[PDB]
């Protein structure tokens, strides 16, 4: 009966029970093999961890992850996350519970057609939607009108709604995020003197990200101040006991969103993205937007990346338009919050692909009854 | 994964004529070797092989002395050629030429079959 | 099957016999073998070559360590296999007398000292496949099964399946860490400190010093003041000055007996005590070309490991094989690595400023009691299980491919 | 590697030759003064001796170290002599009688480690190298005449003539020969 | 040369080779290794009547290094131990082998690219601090190589000693984002090489002898073309087996290791090293760069460093790129490959920092040098 929502995006696995306040559990899309023959005959025994195990036991595994860019990329692996998900997550087997998938927009529709032909072969499913991620983080404001502006891991795209239309020639996306700011990241420790260089080390370099880097109000006046004083040396520590401590590397990744031509990719910024957006949006819509920017996904969580984008948007847009930023604080999970207010939305029960259509159409079937 | 899909790619009518030295004389006007064909070369030594076994030892000396320098080399080809499917004693034959034809071409009569590009 | 599988470890000191699934080895005997000796009528005609079935006269084990009318011979030396013809000559006695095994039905497990060549593991196979038709073999990695030996035995709070063995045999010393079930085949270090040179060195600086000890016996009472008297010592000038103030007293007597004349014969044991157990720390005591301290090879080990493994192998070494047991050798070497690693953090520390103080690494070395037989037990609770019968090579594997089926090796 | 090298070169020594000149306390006389305090070099050679023959490497780490190696040779050449001795009253004068003996100094030929101790100048370092080396050596044996001989009778004690066979890297104070 | 008359020297400060010449030569005038060692006595050998002094240095301490507790300053790039670092120099400079012996004359260094900063700056330190040089500048490793060879567009392959560097250049724009390091060089080949050894039954473990496995590696080793050949012929037949005699005579003799040791250059999994072999992460590189320059890196693919010498290492990576390109480009569609132009420079001389076109090119007389300041 109960609907199933599951946000497999890139980086963390999030699912749970519709209606539910947030995830019964979420873990991170990866696959470990061992990278040493298995030999201690005995308990030894599995030749592929997925989520929680092989991000504990990384030190023997090679870990990949199976979406790149928000683009499934191993299938084979994908389906023993989702086989994880089911099975041994959530603990309620696939067969009687229908599924809401959620998917970035301009993804290639190669991706949404195997995405439902696994669900309804493979884990036999009743029925199941992919809802396109940013109008989820809409659900989830409480809003019928506003910018969405996720960042994911593996993607950043902007979607303007309003009254809930969306307007589609304004999506526009970047596959900048918070995989290649960790793999920045991973570069200019080495200015420093340190070195992380395998898969199993970069979850390290993920880690510091999380906890010391932050965006910079003013980047040059951040410079220029980093250059006269310890007063940003912040230490943390690796596994092993060494010692790191870090100074103005903690603001030149998060930098990275707003000048992307730090890892040499030629687009604008974040900031400038999503004021262009708006400029593609009708004209008497634009005045509402500008009060309704919501922030959605983890890249999002910087300290002070709200401030920063309030400044860099106040400068660009019109003096008179009175710039706002919604950042709601569960924002990380804003997503599959939103997921479940819709997989319980007494309209939405109509808009199931339903496994007689699927049964007709074949695969298809995605491109006539999703967004 | 990469690196498992590899690039970088008339003899009668003088055998029964007695001076059955005429014979052999006559079996070497018939090389195929320059022909691209492989039946007849399978023809080419049947035709010989069954005129070397019909000498008696009092001749066999003469029978290699009596041809020119071409033919002990010509000759030397369809010897290495027997030996590659005997008859059931022919060996016993066939080494009994090479001691002759080896002792008229030396060694260097070897050499040109082992170089040889193209064969009977 | 219903018949138990033979587990057969091999060693340059002792091998190691029994059927599967028993908690113990039914046989330990030394590698020994007492080959038939004649009055030169082996000579430059012929070397040690028989005729007829003049070879058979032959005897292994203790019935081959004190018959007078024999030549000993050892033929495993570090650990390696140097002779084929002896060891087959022991392998056979070993299945159809001490084992009482039919080779065609029963499957051997069979040990690998992390060292050898790949010609010996095809040699070896050539053996029980084409030489006694054994169904179907296996070639264990001996410090593996070692630590499945402390894993059933441990408390079940801590079956880590992580940790650093230490396999001080005789022969060679390995140190092998093994992480959550897997073998991490590049950092295997080999020291060829051992109880072969430790016996050696003793029997050497008896020798020089002691001279009434009859040829004959020597090896004997070296061995016997190394496993009776040796211990490891807490600072190595400071017993020199405590053994010479106090000669009256740390100075100790041994009493042998004469193997030929029956009488008896007293040495005074002293520096011999210390000296020996030092060499594991001071490698070039007894090799020209070894030096660093074992308490500074194993550091060595971790510190090229995966960066997040590395404290867990510290908190857990596991100590394994006969020379390993010494008085305080476990002591010493937790000693010595503590005094390393939290001496490293102190580096890490200012280069910090003192900011930031990391959780110091504990290190344990851990003493547990299966040490003279942990190979073999672990092979025993290995060959036990239906997975292992998998595992191994069946017979026709061995026709399809040549012995090449041993060629691979997990290092 | 941790062989005992020498302890005593505390910088405001002097440090006279290629080697520490050190202040040998005896009643011996010579260019070195008396050493005051309980430790000396030639105690130190003496203490570490049993240790330092095991090693089969070792570096010079400071000029003190080509001092304490040829102390530690001259020590095995007083043993290679006081185990015949027939009592300690001979182990004391036929020690002596080794210490004014014409030892090769390390610069002159047939000096084991000519590759290690650089030329002595002149009449004012070699002459001192002459009145030097023998003030180690007299007081040297004077030491281990006390020590060596277990006192209850007088045997040159079996402990110190087990090492009479080991040499400090395998280098002999007898030179290319005697 | 200058028209002050000055004289102008490049040291590449390698990881394990000092190379130094005047600008404008062909050829290097000295090369040495960078050990820096004390004498120690040793058991094992008769003490000669050589003078050893009390440090040692460059090619003097290769030699003696019987005696010697060897050192190398430089370790992965970085300077490791300063004091010898200092010392090799003032023996570069002194009146043994490259006497310029003054401040006057003008000294190229070549860094490593990805270097930690401080690193850099020491070095800078203490050329302007202690030798007070008139003359000084930094070059990018990667841009000297395509300066020797004559060339503006190109992907520069780097395997020293230390690191292995990829690094594109197009049109003598720099792309820093496209650089790659390798950690697999000359060194961790060295100890891949002694373990295979140690298999073997013989045992080098003295700092005197890592010197002789490296002559043993520079000798006899080779890259296997097709790994599957090289190893059915070791399974086949005995040719690979080959004799070599060490310093106390020993006629050791080495097999299969010839090529099993520089297979790691391809397969970092039989080291430690998790990562990708240096075809592959060129392949990648170049797969990064923006669309229309991959039709050039192709062709000007660029070998630098002493560990390309390997025999056959341009034919086995020439292989690695084709089926790369194969498999993930033309997506197995084999005939059309017959389209792939590509050419690897790998000229035979190939200690590639030579200094033509970085100095007497660059100034005879300019304010490009850095200077007293
Ligand atoms: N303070 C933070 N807390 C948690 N994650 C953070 C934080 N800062 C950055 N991140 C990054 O956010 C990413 C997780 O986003 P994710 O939930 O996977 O988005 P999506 O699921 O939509 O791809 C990770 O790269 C994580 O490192
Ligand atoms: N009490 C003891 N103390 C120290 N070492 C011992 C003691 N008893 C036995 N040993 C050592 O244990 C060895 C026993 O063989 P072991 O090393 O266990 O097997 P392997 O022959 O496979 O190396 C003996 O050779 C001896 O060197
Ligand atoms: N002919 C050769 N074959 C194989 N390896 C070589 C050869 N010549 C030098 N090497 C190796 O190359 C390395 C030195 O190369 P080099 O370019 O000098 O490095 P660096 O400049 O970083 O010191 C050493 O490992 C040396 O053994
Ligand atoms: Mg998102
Ligand atoms: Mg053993
Ligand atoms: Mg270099």
């Amino acid at each position: 009966t109960t609907a199933l929502v599951c946000d497999n995006g890139s980086g963390l696995v999030k699912a749970g029970f519709a209606g539910d306040d947030a995830p019964r559990a979420v873990f991170p899309s990866i696959v470990g093999r061992p990278r040493h023959q298995g030999v201690m005959v005995g308990m030894g025994q599995k030749d592929s961890y997925v989520g929680d195990e092989a991000q504990s036991k990384r030190g023997i595994l090679t870990l990949k992850y199976p979406i790149e860019h928000g683009i499934i990329t191993n299938w084979d692996d994908m389906e023993k996350i989702w086989h994880h998900t089911f099975y041994n997550e959530l603990r309620v087997a696939p067969e009687e519970h229908p599924t809401l998938l959620t998917e970035a927009p301009l993804n290639p529709k190669a991706n949404r057609e195997k995405m439902t032909q696994i669900m309804f072969e493979t884990f036999n499913v009743p029925a199941m939607y992919v809802a396109i991620q940013a109008v989820l983080s809409l659900y989830a404001s409480g809003r019928t009108t506003g910018i969405v502006l996720d960042s994911g891991d593996g993607v950043t795209h902007n979607v303007p709604i309003y009254e809930g239309y969306a307007l589609p020639h304004a999506i526009m996306r970047l596959d900048l995020a918070g995989r290649d700011l960790t793999d920045y990241l991973m570069k200019i420790l080495t200015e420093r003197g340190y070195s992380f260089v395998t898969t199993a080390e970069r979850e390290i370099v993920r880690d510091i990200k999380e906890k010391l880097c932050y965006v910079a109000l003013d980047f040059e006046n951040e410079m220029a101040t980093a250059a006269s004083s310890s007063s940003l040396e912040k230490s943390y520590e690796l596994p092993d006991g060494q010692v790191i401590t870090i100074g103005n590397e903690r603001f030149r990744c998060p930098e990275t969103l707003f000048q992307p031509s730090f890892i040499g990719m030629e687009s604008a910024g974040i900031h400038e993205t999503t004021y262009n957006s708006i400029m593609k949006c009708d004209i008497d819509i634009r005045k509402d937007l500008y009060a309704n920017n919501v922030m959605s996904g983890g890249t999002t969580m910087y300290p002070g990346i709200a401030d920063r984008m309030q400044k860099e948007i106040t400068a660009l847009a019109p003096s008179t338009m009175k710039i706002k930023i919604i950042a709601p604080p569960e924002r990380k999970y804003s997503v599959w919050i939103g997921g479940s207010i819709l997989a319980s939305l007494s309209t939405f029960q109509q808009m199931w692909i339903t496994k007689q259509e699927y049964d007709e159409a074949g695969p298809s079937i995605v491109h006539r009854k999703c967004f | 994964r990469f690196r498992k899909v590899d690039v970088g790619e008339e003899v009668d009518s003088c055998l029964r004529q007695g001076n059955m030295t005429a014979a052999l004389q006559a079996a070497l006007k018939n090389p195929p070797i320059n022909t691209k064909s492989q039946a007849v070369k399978d023809r080419a030594g049947s035709i010989v092989l069954k005129v070397l076994i019909s000498f008696k030892a009092n001749d066999i000396e003469k029978a290699v002395q009596s041809l020119d320098k071409n033919g002990v080399d010509l000759l030397m080809k369809y010897i290495y050629k027997g030996f590659e499917s005997p008859s059931d004693n022919s060996s016993a034959v066939l080494l009994q030429w090479h001691e002759k034809a080896l002792a008229a071409g030396g060694v260097g009569s070897i050499v040109r079959v082992l170089t040889a590009r193209k064969t009977v | 099957g219903r018949l138990p599988a033979c587990v057969v470890d091999c060693g340059t000191g002792y091998t190691k016999l029994g059927y599967a699934g028993n908690t113990e080895p039914q046989f330990i005997i030394p590698s020994c073998i007492a080959i038939k000796e004649s009055a030169k009528v082996g000579d430059q005609a012929q070397r040690r070559v028989m005729k007829g079935v003049d070879d058979l006269d032959f005897f292994i084990g203790d019935e081959a360590i004190e018959k007078p009318t024999y030549a000993t011979k050892w033929p495993i030396r570090h650990g390696i296999v140097e002779d084929w013809d002896l060891m087959e000559r022991f392998m056979e006695q070993v299945i159809f007398k001490y084992l009482r095994a039919e080779p065609e039905d029963h499957y051997f497990l069979l040990t690998e000292p992390p060292l050898n060549t790949p010609e010996n593991r095809e040699y070896t196979a050539e053996i029980m496949f084409e030489s006694f038709n054994v169904p179907g073999l296996y070639i264990a990695v001996q410090a593996v099964l070692a630590l499945a030996a402390s894993w059933t035995s441990r408390q079940v709070g801590e079956r880590t399946l992580t940790g650093t063995v230490i396999d001080s045999g005789d022969g060679v010393t390995h140190v092998i860490p093994v992480a959550e079930g897997y073998v991490i085949g590049s950092c295997i270090k080999h020291i060829p400190i051992a109880g072969r040179d430790i016996t050696y060195f003793i029997q050497q600086l008896l020798r020089d010093r002691e001279v009434g000890i009859p040829p004959e016996q020597s090896l004997e009472t070296a061995k016997a003041v190394k496993e009776r008297y040796s211990y490891v010592c807490p600072d190595l000038v400071k017993e020199f000055n405590k053994y010479d103030t106090d000669g009256s007293k740390w100075i100790k007597q041994y009493t042998g007996i004469n193997a030929i004349s029956k009488k008896e014969f007293s040495i005074d044991v002293g520096y011999e005590r210390f000296l020996g157990p030092e060499i594991f720390f001071h490698p070039e005591f007894a090799n020209p070309d070894f030096t660093q301290p074992i308490s500074e090879v194993v550091d060595e080990v971790i510190q090229n490991c995966p960066i997040d493994v590395r404290r867990p192998l510290y908190k857990n070494i596991v100590l394994s094989g006969g020379s390993t047991m010494f008085r305080d050798f476990g002591r010493r070497l937790q000693r010595d690595l503590k005094r390393t690693v939290d001496a490293r953090l102190k580096l890490s520390e200012e280069l910090s400023g003192g900011r930031l103080k990391p959780k110091p690494i504990d290190v344990q070395v851990i003493t547990h009691h299966m040490q003279r037989y942990a190979v073999w037990f672990g092979g025993s609770m290995l060959a036990s299980t239906p997975e292992f019968y998998q595992v191994c090579h069946t017979k026709k594997d061995y026709e399809e491919i040549g012995p090449s089926i041993c060629r691979h090796n997990p290092v | 590697m941790p062989a005992y090298h020498s302890s005593l070169m505390d910088p405001d020594t002097k440090l006279i030759g290629n080697m520490a000149l050190l202040p040998i306390r005896s009643q011996f006389k010579g260019p070195a003064p008396r050493e005051t305090k309980d430790t000396d070099i030639v105690d130190e050679a003496i203490y570490y001796f049993k240790a330092n023959v095991f090693f089969k490497n070792y570096e010079i780490k400071n000029e003190a170290d080509r001092t304490l190696i040829y102390i530690t040779l001259y020590i095995s050449e007083c043993l290679k002599k006081l185990q015949k001795c027939n009592s300690k009253s001979q182990g004391e004068k036929e020690m002596y009688t080794l210490g004014i003996t014409n030892f090769p100094i390390p610069g002159e030929p047939g000096f084991p480690l000519n590759a290690i101790y650089a030329k002595p100048a002149n009449k004012q370092e070699d002459e001192v190298m002459r009145a030097y080396l023998q003030q180690l050596r007299q007081e040297t044996g004077l030491r281990l005449c006390e020590k060596v001989f277990d006192p209850q009778n007088d045997k040159p004690s079996k402990w110190w003539t087990c090492f009479v066979k080991r040499q400090f890297m395998n280098k002999s104070l007898s030179g290319p020969g005697q | 040369m200058d028209s002050q008359g000055r004289k102008v020297v490049v040291c590449d400060n390698g990881t394990g080779f000092v190379k130094c010449g005047y600008a404008g030569s062909n050829f290097p005038e000295h090369i040495f290794p960078a050990l820096v060692g004390r004498p120690i006595i040793r058991s094992t050998t008769k003490v000669g009547n050589i003078e050893i002094k009390d440090l040692m240095v460059g090619d003097e301490a290769s030699e003696l290094r019987s005696m010697l507790e060897v050192n190398y300053p430089m370790e992965n790039g970085i300077v490791r131990n300063w004091d010898d670092m200092k010392h090799l120099w003032d023996y570069t400079f002194g009146p043994e082998k490259l006497n310029i012996d003054t401040r006057n004359c003008k000294i190229l260094l070549t860094e490593p690219p990805m270097n930690p900063t401080k690193n850099r700056e020491k070095i800078v330190e203490v050329m302007f601090e202690t030798y007070q040089f008139s003359g000084v500048y930094v070059a990018i490793q990667a841009v000297l190589t395509l300066y020797a060879q004559g060339l503006l567009t190109g992907v520069v392959v780097d395997s020293g000693d230390g690191v292995t560097h990829i690094c594109p250049v197009y049109e003598g724009f720099s792309l820093p984002h496209l650089t790659r390091r390798l950690d697999i060089a000359g060194r961790d080949i060295t100890r891949y090489l002694i373990k295979l050894l140690l298999l073997r039954g013989y045992a080098f473990n003295h700092s005197a002898d890592f010197e002789t496995v490296r002559m043993i590696k520079e000798k006899l080793c080779y890259v296997g073309y097709n790994i599957e050949q090289e190893q059915k012929l070791a399974l086949e037949t005995t040719v690979l087996v080959e004799s070599y005699t060490l310093p106390d005579g020993r006629i050791i003799k080495v097999g299969g290791e010839r090529f099993e040791a520089p297979e790691a250059l391809f397969q970092p999994h039989l080291i430690n090293v998790e990562g990708v072999g240096v075809a592959e992460l060129l392949f990648n590189t170049i797969q990064a760069a923006d669309i229309d320059t991959r039709s050039e890196f192709y062709k000007h693919i660029v070998l630098s460093g002493g560990s390309t010498m390997y025999p056959g290492l341009p034919s086995r990576l020439e292989r690695e790129l084709k089926q790369l390109y194969l498999e993930r480009v033309l997506k197995g569609d084999v005939e059309k490959l017959s389209k792939f132009k590509i050419r690897i420079e790998d000229p035979p001389r190939r200690k590639h920092m030579v200094f033509l076109g970085g100095a007497v090119l660059a100034d005879i007389m300019k304010d490009k040098d850095n200077f007293w300041m």
